[PDB]
């Protein structure tokens, strides 16, 4: 398959992905783009209600607690959440909105249009002062 | 009112509030059974001694019912009634006796005989307070098959599963007396009057057969080596299959008719498939015991026909011996071979047949599998055949890892059947006329029209309900002189099936799992309670559990690893795998490269084009002058794209400047994104190392042969949450390259890795083009081979991208690539010998 000399990166591999989204699409898709699911962005996963509120404990499992935080849909929220890393320029830094929320004893989230994200708000509050 | 009564065994207790109206013989039993119960030792290791509360609970409704008697209503009813109350409210939260035995044995550190222990009492107490299991249990199989979630088939098996197969039916007697007592006693008047009926019956059972004398005392029970000649084996294995058949109707509130009408299809390996017609027949409890008479008797004629034609003689010693000295077993009747195709032992029988006259020859009897062979004939003769074998095969510790894969010497496994005589046999063939003689004179006929359900024969795989002859004649035909092919008669499309045959784990439901690996099929063992480790099969209690563990699926490969597309925000579309859902990229990568990968300046093009790329740590030699080419990649590429790193694990030097400047450089935050070790597997110890230390999204290795394959996989389920990218690659990639083909080790393998959720598995060596690595990204590939299809999750291209334009790689190099022709697959290895395609092979330092 070696054959075509100063072929630039960029086209050999997407002419093998291209080649891929081809096949699939008229196999599996009869041949139709507009019947390929959307999502906002595609990435960070693992291989393994409008207004909500989280009251956190002792026993709260993070896993779990950044679940229902985060949502089902794939948005900002979701990314926010569940993103293990954020970027500081080039440099990949632990998510701080993972670590602000890590849950314990007193935490309550309250999240308010949580089916809208354009308009969503996340309101963490904490015993301040009694 | 009611009065607290404590029943305790040393540090095990269980309080029971007992009416105060019959408080008095509550304590009355609490004493007596106090006085038979022995002393409490460490751990309750001892047996006749309770483990857990709920055993303790369990031996008291034995103790209970052993008083009680069904006839006339005793004192001690009304005791019995609330004891047996209180288990269920307390321990059996809804679900049936056998989910909490299963529960018991992987808990705590409960015995299997005590388990079925337990199981007895609570049956007997059931029974004996005349509380007897008439409604219709919640099981979540039998709820899922009502709803169509579910389709059962019903398999028996036959011969060559285990020795002791009567062990099984003695179990079935001790722990379901209750159920089964019935059934047994009737198989056992049937047996005895088809003796004394027959005329040179009595001749054949020298030991008699009175089995309910042997089912009471083990010590009247004749050696192993009578109950395993075919007058015996061939009714009896019959009779316990009935038997786990019932037991499963009577503890799901069944008619045999109902359970027979929840069964898409039944059939039977070799006798098994007397057993299949015969449950296909039933209705009602009443007339259950024509359609076991007919069984029975069918089994009996062939038992003694068949044992009259061709009786077992003694063996001479000196082969006895051979056989012995030799890591081979006994000589009997078949051969079983595993791991030859059908062509290659045709092949060696065909050798072997030519030197033997006509009445010695032997032949292929059972099909078990693709590489699963069973040869019939004569013992001496076998054992002619396994001389013509022992030549031919390599020592089971050989080391064949440096010698390429067409040159090596295969190696495979052949044993003896414990089954004293030649099924599916010319030697058989005489007594097929006797046998359809036997069966007019008794009166025993299968009717087309009777029959409710489809049984698959074992030869063609057709329904024996649309047979225009006699069903009996063509059953009888399928087990003395047609041979068993077992693949063409499971073509049926169902999801569960039950085995009720004899042998549990060794036996017929175990084999057709191993044959139906990965097309979403689920095998229970419906005889035998037990818990698997692999949880790949299921045992008695996934049948009654009434929770999510009853219906439980087996991964077909095909839909839960199906490539799809999916669309971002922006428009752009991805080939959707568990790899590329991980990166948010396409399932393609290229792999680090000594010297091609090196180079900064390719390795951002790459990162810039949208593509995973390892920077090779095989082109540096400080940890300073990879921080200085990482420096150049990262000032490269944009804000937010990442990279990986290849390490050679066979250069100790170079992982003891690369490990701790990947741990410096990630806890700095540089976008390192992935470690791949190449050349060899690291050990337990230091890739947890790597994994829990140098903060990574995930790890690639790169394993050569099966050994290595096995050592990823306990990588992967050391540390369950995090993603192993197993890249696969064959021999035929270009760089150092191992001995090993590129499908077979994965078709060995593949079905171990994807046990494991957390292994993206991507496949490298010989790719170039979309055209040539669909087949591996649909799974198709794997249907030229005849298994299920085996997707793979992600690509690798070395060889591929070696004169792509920012490479390095100077021009006239790159005229000299592009001019090698190559080879297909098939001719690789000759690299080895000589230049095949432009390339060849050379040794390093
Ligand atoms: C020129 C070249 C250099 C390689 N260098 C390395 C290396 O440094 N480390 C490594 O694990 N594999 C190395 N490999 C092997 C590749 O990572 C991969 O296993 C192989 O290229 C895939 O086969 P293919 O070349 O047929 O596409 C190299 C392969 C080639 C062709």
């Amino acid at each position: 398959f070696t054959k075509v000399i100063d072929e630039p990166i960029k086209s050999i591999m997407d002419g093998i992905h291209d080649g891929h989204i081809k096949k699939l699409l008229h196999q599996y898709y009869g041949d139709d783009e507009s019947k390929i699911p959307a999502v906002e962005y595609f990435g960070g996963e693992s291989p393994v209600e409008d207004s909500a509120v989280f009251k956190a404990t002792s026993s709260t499992d993070e896993e779990s607690w950044f679940k229902a935080l985060a949502g089902s849909e794939i948005n900002w929220r979701h990314a926010s959440f569940l993103c293990s890393f954020i970027t500081q320029d080039k440099m990949f830094v632990s998510n701080p909105i993972r670590k602000v929320f890590k849950p314990s004893q007193g935490m309550v989230v309250e999240i308010s249009n949580g089916n809208t994200s354009s308009k969503t708000v996340v309101t963490l509050s904490e015993p301040v002062q009694g | 009112s009611t009065r607290p009564l404590t029943l305790s065994h040393g540090s095990l207790e269980h309080v029971l509030l007992v009416p105060t109206a019959s408080f008095f013989i509550a304590s009355q039993l609490q004493e007596q059974f106090n006085k038979i119960l022995p002393e409490p030792t460490e751990g309750f290791a001892a047996d006749d001694e309770p483990t857990t509360p709920a055993e303790l609970v369990g031996k008291f409704l034995g103790y209970v019912s052993s008083l009680v008697e069904p006839s006339k209503v005793g004192q001690f009813d009304q005791v019995l009634n609330l004891c047996l109350t209180e288990f269920e409210n307390c321990y059996l939260e809804g679900n049936d006796i056998h989910a909490l035995a299963a529960k018991l044995l992987q808990e705590n550190d409960t015995t299997l005989v005590k388990t079925k222990e337990l199981i007895k009492n609570y049956i007997t107490a059931r029974i004996m307070a005349k509380r007897p299991f008439d409604k219709k249990s919640n099981s979540a199989l039998f709820r899922a098959v009502g709803e169509g979630n579910a389709q059962l088939v019903a398999i028996f098996g036959g011969q060559g599963n285990t020795d002791d197969y009567f062990e099984e039916l003695r179990d079935l007697y001790q722990t379901y007396h209750v159920l089964v007592g019935d059934l047994i006693k009737f198989s056992a008047e049937t047996l005895s009057e088809l003796i004394r009926t027959t005329l040179d019956a009595e001749k054949v059972f020298t030991q008699g057969l009175n089995i309910l004398e042997w089912l009471e005392n083990p010590s009247n029970t004749p050696d192993k080596d009578y109950l395993l000649s075919i007058p015996i084996s061939c009714p009896l294995i019959g009779v316990i299959q009935l038997a786990h058949y019932v037991v499963t109707a009577k503890l799901l509130g069944f008619t045999p008719g109902e359970l027979r009408s929840y069964l898409k299809g039944a059939t039977g390996h070799s006798q098994g498939l007397v057993t299949a017609v015969a449950i296909a027949e039933t209705d009602s409890w009443e007339s259950f015991f024509v359609s076991v008479r007919k069984a029975i008797t069918v089994l009996f004629f062939i038992g003694v026909r068949c044992y009259e034609a061709y009786p077992n003689t003694s063996l001479p010693p000196s082969i006895l011996e051979d056989s012995l000295e030799n890591n081979e077993g006994v000589p009997s009747p078949m051969l079983s071979i595993s791991n030859l195709t059908q062509e290659q032992v045709q092949d060696y029988v065909n050798k072997t047949n030519s030197h033997l006259p006509a009445g010695k020859q032997v032949e292929i009897s059972l099909v078990n599998g693709a590489k699963n062979l069973v040869v019939s004939g004569p013992p001496q003769s076998l054992y002619g055949l396994n001389l013509t074998l022992r030549k031919a095969k390599a020592p089971s510790g050989l080391d064949q890892s440096r010698i390429p894969f067409s040159e090596r010497k295969l190696k495979f496994s052949n044993r003896f059947l414990p089954v004293a005589s030649p099924f599916h046999s010319h030697l058989l063939v005489p007594a097929s006329d006797l046998i359809n003689k036997d069966l007019v004179k008794n009166n025993v006929s299968f009717n087309a029209k009777d029959i409710q359900i489809p049984v698959y024969d074992t030869f063609d795989g057709s329904d024996l309900r649309v047979l225009s002859g006699s069903i009996s004649e063509r059953i009888v035909d399928c087990i003395i002189r047609l041979p068993v092919k077992w693949e063409t008669t499971t073509q049926f499309k169902a999801t569960h099936i039950l085995d009720f045959g004899p042998g549990g784990a060794s036996g017929l439901g175990v084999l057709t799992h191993r044959n139906k690996d990965g097309t979403g099929v689920r095998v229970i063992v419906a005889g035998t309670l037990d818990i698997n480790p692999d949880d790949d099969y299921g045992f008695k209690q996934e049948i009654f559990d009434v929770t999510s563990n009853g219906l439980k699926k087996n991964p077909n490969w095909l839909e839960e690893y199906h490539p799809k597309l999916i669309k971002n925000k922006s428009g752009k579309i991805f080939v959707e795998t568990k790899f590329s859902k991980l990166i948010g990229r396409p399932p393609l990568l290229v792999p680090g490269m000594t010297p091609c990968t090196v180079s900064p300046d390719f390795v951002a093009a790459t990162t810039n084009a949208g593509y995973t790329i390892e920077l090779a740590g095989g082109g540096y030699f400080s940890a300073a002058g990879m921080t200085a080419a990482i420096d150049s990649v990262v000032s490269q590429i944009e804000k937010g794209s990442t990279f990986g790193i290849n390490l050679i694990y066979v250069n100790p030097f170079m992982l003891q400047w690369g490990i701790p400047l990947i741990k410096e450089l990630r806890s700095k935050g540089y976008p390192i994104q992935f470690l791949t070790i190449g050349a060899g597997v690291p050990s337990l110890e230091v890739a947890s190392e790597y994994i829990e230390t140098l903060g990574l999204k995930y790890l690639g290795l790169k394993p050569g042969s099966i050994d290595a394959i096995s050592q990823v996989i306990n990588i992967a389920k050391a540390h369950p949450n995090f993603p192993i990218a197993l890249q696969w690659t064959g021999g035929r990639g270009g760089g150092h390259h191992s001995f090993e083909d590129a499908h077979t080790p994965m078709l060995q393998m593949y079905s171990k890795i994807r046990r494991h959720p957390n292994i993206m598995l991507i496949f490298g060596s010989g790719f170039g083009s979309a055209d040539d690595t669909y087949p591996y990204l649909t799974g198709e590939w794997s249907t030229k081979f005849d298994y299920p299809p085996m997707p793979f999750d992600g690509f690798l291209f070395g060889s591929r991208v070696m004169i792509a334009k920012e490479v390095k790689t100077s021009p006239d190099a790159k005229k000299c690539i592009a001019a090698c022709t190559g080879v297909p697959d098939d001719k690789w290895e000759q690299t080895y010998k000589k230049p095949t395609g432009g390339i060849v092979t050379v040794r390093s330092e």
